[PDB]
């Protein structure tokens, strides 16, 4: 057969024609909409912003899930890692942050606009459908670029997908808005990675993989930059997921993508199972921008729960025995109880950030403190449904807990009734 | 109460001794797997090339 | 004379010259790709063929395109037109701050001095971390290396290092950031305009530091030689300038990585992990020219990736023989929350010898390993039991233990951004005092979290009073009417029309400045004079 | 140092160079042994030859083993240790004592090259890194 | 399992019902596709698979 | 002895003469499968057949996959074992029935060639070695 | 080992008696063979040794 070079290097449609629509790996929109209109093609393999180009992570990107608002806080312009076992929240974390940005987008200007792309590599058609069901039926999708290289594609386009999906969202960095990309399975672009390369008879190394697969997703992740003023000053926050076996994180793909990326949040399938979802793993857990880009006022109530937390894990493997009352630590065997059940979440539905630092409020300062440990996700319900909601306008207005509210708040939740007595 | 620590712990010892029988066979397959799983590794990589 | 590209596998470029080939570690110029591309003879593959590492990416190398040599290998400039600069692997500037004055062009491929010009001097380098001058005292002169995973604290310990060594400091200093992540070179950039170490434009040799970057974005071939670029840039203050040079390279696991990245494809068979054959000696002809001679000298910290906590793993075992002080950071002791994450007992210093830092500092640093291994030893039971079976006399080296392990901890000048805590820099004589009081039993009234996070032994005493003044607080700050809502606050139905309604446009601006193209839905391809035709209907 | 030989093969030397100074070194050694006199003789990190031994087995294309190492690497450290003898008095009666030295990771004892030379060997000294903070230096298993 | 597919491929896409596919051990597909490419010269992938698993 | 067939491959032979082993008495079975009578089999150690076909892929330098075993080491007792049949009237009514034996190391039943089989085979008698040196025997577990 | 057998299978061939060959450490005869396949260039078996073990 003829081959015919196209006098290309491999390009995606990048734009704001992208915006709603299902494509491909390669672009090509799978949705059944037509032809993208409004945008221009790009190159897929661009460089990434270099040390002058970009500036320090300041603004915070909230995700609505409150173990990550508050112990892990992610920054626009990070990388954060997913990491997890199979089916223990890996694609609820990331699908809440998405659908957070639709009740975030409408209630800020123009240019602090969050634009989601999800890339999901290697999931089914079926995986993929529900998503585009469920971006629509919230609204998301008008935010929202999918990438869709799904398990029945080649190898080529499940490798290319991550790549040309961070193209599609390079263009709201390079334009002064802010993206928000979801790498979801960048363990199942490796193995479309290693597959076409073990098929080009380039030669394999640890657990078969080339020896490329770190340039493979570092030359991808450090695309996520918060650029400088000269530069328009956008940003791209990379939220890239790889999935464990048997949460074994010494693995070559994970223990490449967890030096890549800044943070990662690490869900654990033993927490999973003992009702704490989103099952995050407070010890393994880390984010390397750190509280430089939290919510204030969610920073000020943080620490009070960074540390009971802290307390409460090494009182553990010592709770065994409640015939063994010390009432120093079952203070705080009781203490930081609340607050894991404070942490809990039901999913697809996020929270603004301004109603969980309120409620992690709630439970640092010890008004929770007479509910019993089995009522608190009712509790935190009659925290947030009985206070008045002028706490929450001029919350998020002044941007911290400032002294002439933490004494209206105060009282606040004193006038609400707490399913516990 | 030190007749029952005496009996509680020589049902202790016995417990931790077959767990650690249980432990030491399974350490010793995952042992032998990883030989063979670093040497297959090894010997395709250098079939590749040669 | 010149050479045509007859090979490009990823980052590895085979390169035809008929006639005369360039000799192994020398650069070649490509004529003709857009971004300067530059390749560095690995090989000669045997039939007028030389195999090629490249220093930039090889998307848009054609089969056939010129390839010059240089007939010398990648050149840097070095000297003081360096300071304040930002460079590449291949010695270009990326702070645009325009072109680099040069004193010299030097090679940055180099032999190790030799054995007859080593300097056998061993005196401390005064660090301000009581967890690293008490148990694993720094060389002045020496080679440091901060051990640990990811995660644990090597880069905020290398940032500590920077502004408590590198600012008081009379000669100069040289950060090759080797192959980590982009955003943290631009952290250490702008806190470095910020503290004067790098000063811009006019005051440009007033700088005192030199950045070499090679950072996570580069291809296998710039993060394998960036190290030899800034090393370069030391070697000439160390050589012909003569005087003391600090050199920081960050993650020098990623210079074997970026090795192993590029050896299957430059014709070798695996090692074992997933490494070349020649680990070993890659990193150690790179580490042997880091060294104090008598000309000058080069004191090294440099941050080694331990990959998965596993410091058995070939990278990170490798590179332990080639220091003089290893300090281990541990993911134990930072879920413990003890920061700098040091571990005690696994950190080493050849200084620790008695003869060096004298037997007052030699006891106290053995002493407090010795109750911090038996603390490890006793751990067995009263993490099972609950510290009742002791009968109070190793119940005592617990209590003594315990208050050593925090009193290790200690608060950073550069972790005021992440903590709200201020930074201490501790002095010598201070950590040996406050360290030998807790070992000996000055101190052993005090409770154990008024050590953790303070400077020095006058900060735990400053901090112990501060907890039995606040336990005390907590009887009367409640009511009888401190917290009102009459006394020094407004009503909540003002202050809602207290805040400025910001406006929300909900057009989103996207397609107002958007240049667009149009798609074509069929194929472009080229026919054989180069012109793009449609593809033709023959099938 | 009146006594004292030092063969130094550092790590920035050719990986030939460093396999071969313990041959260099114990034929120098060899040479107090074949005099009547006594030798004594220290291979500091025989598990750094052997790497070396792998680095020129591997790229000169043969074939390897576990963890790479080439199939002839017991043979490489056995016909060098036991070239440390006793011999008769009919030989002069001189000898020569080696210490190898092998670094093992956390321990593990088994594996490949530790495995090696403790075969060939007549005793080990062990030096546990738990005795040694614990205040017991030398610390001697 | 390809065989069997299509006849529950018929079933749905032309005659357009819900069918029932109980597929069992469909480890064996990829076990059985694993002893061919050992012979139709390829790099084995992971533990000794076929690198397009 | 009047009715057994003995069919040896034993560690002396070639690996090829043990892989075939279990056919060549498999085939000399299915004659009474066939033929309307009845045949009894008994493959001692399959694991021996499968080392011996290992040793046969190693040598013809095919990818080994789990415990170094080639990607049919399943089939290798797959089309052996599915030969034990029982067969209808109108084919004569004959059958086999094989007693395949496999060596487990320390009551791994969780091998690579252990659990093969035990997805081949219908039944499994599982012989304990705790119960053995108890006295009871046949250590039926 | 072969030649210690082969002196062995002397009295008990020729000469017709009750032999005891001595075989000083049997894995000393396992590792050398695996140490010969794999100077042969032969693939290894599991955990190292040769695949004629
Ligand atoms: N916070 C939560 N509360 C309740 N259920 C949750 C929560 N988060 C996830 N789940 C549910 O737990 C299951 C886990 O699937 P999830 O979407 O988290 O995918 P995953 O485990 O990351 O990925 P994979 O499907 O590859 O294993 C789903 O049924 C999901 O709906
Ligand atoms: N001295 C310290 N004080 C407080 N937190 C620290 C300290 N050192 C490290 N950390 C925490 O650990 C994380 C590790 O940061 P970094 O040094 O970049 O990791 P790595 O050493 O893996 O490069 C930081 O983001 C910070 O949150
Ligand atoms: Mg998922
Ligand atoms: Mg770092």
């Amino acid at each position: 057969d003829l081959v015919y070079r196209t006098g290309q290097i491999v390009n995606v449609p990048i734009g704001p024609g992208t915006l709603g629509r299902v494509t491909d790996g390669l672009g090509q929109p799978i949705d059944g909409k037509g032809p993208l209109t409004n945008v221009r093609s790009s190159l897929v393999e661009v460089k990434a912003p270099g040390i002058i180009a970009r500036q320090s992570v300041r603004e915070p990107l909230f995700t609505g899930v409150k173990a990550v608002d508050a112990l892990v806080p992610i920054g626009r312009g990070q990388r954060e890692l997913i990491i997890g076992d199979r089916q223990t929240g890996k694609t609820a974390v990331a699908i809440d942050a998405i659908i957070h940005q639709k009740n975030c987008n409408e209630q800020v200007p123009k240019a602090q606009r969050v634009y989601c792309v999800y890339v999901a590599v290697g999931q089914k058609r079926s995986t993929v459908a529900q998503l585009v069901k469920l971006f629509t039926q919230t609204g998301a999708m008008r935010y929202t670029i999918m990438v869709s290289a799904t398990a029945s594609d080649a190898a080529p386009l499940q490798f290319l997908a991550p790549y040309s999906g961070c193209a599609m969202a390079e263009y709201f960095r390079d334009t002064g808005k802010h993206g928000l990309i979801i790498y979801d399975d960048l363990s199942k672009q490796s193995v479309a990675y290693r597959q076409m390369s073990l098929l080009l008879r380039r030669p394999p190394g640890r657990e078969a993989f080339p020896g490329d697969v770190f340039y493979l997703h570092s030359r991808l992740l450090e695309r996520a930059a918060k650029l400088s003023k000269e530069l328009g000053g956008g940003s791209l926050t990379a939220f890239p997921v790889i999935e464990t076996q048997a949460g074994d994180v010494s693995a070559y793909i994970a223990t490449n993508v967890i030096s890549i990326t800044d943070g990662q949040i690490f869900l654990e399938t033993e927490l999973f199972y003992k009702g704490i979802r989103p099952a995050l793993n407070v010890g393994l857990s880390v984010s390397r921008v750190g509280s430089a880009a939290q919510f204030p006022g969610m920073k000020q109530v943080a620490g009070t729960l960074k540390l009971e937390l802290a307390q409460y894990r090494e009182v553990a493997a010592f709770a065994q025995f409640g015939s063994d009352l010390d009432a120093a630590t079952q203070y705080v065997l009781e203490r930081g109880a609340r607050l894991t059940e404070m942490l809990k979440q039901k999913q697809f539905a996020p929270i603004p950030i301004e109603r969980q630092t309120v409620a992690v409020y709630a439970a640092t300062k010890g008004f929770l403190d007479k509910v019993r440990v089995q009522d608190i996700v009712a509790a935190e319900e009659a925290v947030i449904s009985q206070v008045n909601p002028a706490v929450f306008k001029i919350l998020k207005a002044n941007g911290k807990i400032t002294p002439a509210l933490d004494a209206h708040l105060k009282a606040e939740l004193r006038k609400v009734k707490l399913p516990g007595a | 109460e030190h007749a029952s620590r005496m009996s509680a712990m020589e049902n202790s010892t016995k417990s931790a001794g077959e767990m650690l029988g249980k432990l030491t066979l399974d350490y010793n397959r995952k042992r032998q797997a990883t030989i063979t799983t670093e040497l297959i590794e090894i010997i395709a990589g250098a079939s590749a090339l040669m | 004379d010149a050479g045509y590209v007859s090979q490009v596998i990823g980052p590895v470029v085979d390169v035809r010259f008929d006639g005369e080939l360039p000799s192994i570690l020398s650069s070649l110029e490509v004529e003709g790709h857009s971004v300067r591309l530059v390749l560095e003879v690995a090989q000669h593959m045997g039939d007028n063929t030389v195999r090629c590492i490249a220093m930039d990416s090889t998307d848009g190398l054609v089969r056939g395109q010129k390839v010059v040599d240089t007939g010398s290998p990648i050149k840097v400039p070095v000297g003081r037109g360096t300071l304040g600069r930002i460079m590449n692997v291949i010695g270009e500037p990326v702070d645009e701050q325009g072109p680099i004055d040069a004193a010299d062009i030097w090679s940055i491929h180099r032999e190790a001095p030799e054995f007859t010009e080593q300097s056998t001097e061993q005196e401390i380098l005064v660090t301000g971390i009581k967890v690293v001058d008490l148990l694993a005292p720094y060389q002045r002169g020496g080679k440091i290396g901060l051990f640990g995973g990811a995660g644990v604290g090597k880069t905020v310990l290398i940032m500590e290092l920077i502004n408590n060594v590198a600012k008081a400091h009379g000669g100069f200093s040289v950060f090759a950031g080797v192959g980590e992540r982009t955003r943290e070179g631009n952290d250490l950039y702008r806190e470095m305009i910020e503290s004067g170490v790098i000063k811009l434009g006019a005051e440009r040799g007033n700088s005192k530091c030199t950045l070499v970057y090679g950072q996570m974005n580069e291809p296998p071939g710039a993060r394998a030689r960036v190290a030899l670029t800034g090393l370069t840039v030391a070697e000439y203050f160390r050589d012909i300038e003569g005087q003391d040079v600090l050199l920081f390279v960050d993650n020098i696991f990623r210079f074997t990585q970026a090795n192993s990245e590029v050896s299957a494809l430059l014709g070798r068979i695996p090692s074992a992990v997933g490494y070349q054959p020649t680990l070993a000696t890659d990193l150690g002809g790179l580490q042997e020219r880091i060294t104090t001679t008598t000309k000058g000298s080069i004191t090294s910290v440099q941050a080694v990736y331990v990959p998965a906590d596993d410091l058995t793993d070939p990278a990170p075992a490798t590179t332990f023989a080639h220091l003089d002080a290893t300090t281990v950071l541990s993911r134990s002791i930072a879920e413990l929350g003890i920061y700098p994450a040091v571990d005690p007992l696994d950190s080493t210093s050849r200084m620790l010898n008695p003869n060096v830092i004298g037997a007052e500092h030699y006891n106290v640093a053995r002493g407090v390993q010795k109750v911090l291994q038996d603390y490890k030893n006793l751990q067995d039971i009263i993490a099972i039991l609950g510290m009742d079976e002791l009968s109070e006399e190793d119940k005592l080296t617990v209590a003594r233990a315990r208050k050593i392990q925090r009193f290790l901890s200690q608060p950073f000048q550069v972790a005021e951004v992440f903590t709200g805590t201020p930074g201490k820099y501790v002095d010598l004589a201070d950590t040996i005092s406050g360290f030998q009081g807790v070992l000996t039993g000055k101190y052993d009234d005090l409770p154990e979290m008024a050590f953790y996070m303070v400077g020095d032994i006058k900060e735990v005493k400053e901090k112990a009073d501060k907890m039995a003044k606040d336990i005390a607080s907590r009887k009367e700050a409640d009511n009888k009417k401190v917290s009102e809502e009459l006394k020094d606050i407004p009503s909540l139905d003002k202050l809602v029309s207290e805040i400025k309604e910001v406006v929300i446009e909900e057009d989103d601006g996207l397609e107002e400045d958007f240049k667009a193209e149009a798609l074509s839905s069929e194929t472009v391809v080229l026919n054989e004079e180069g012109k793009s035709v449609p593809l033709p209907k023959k099938n």
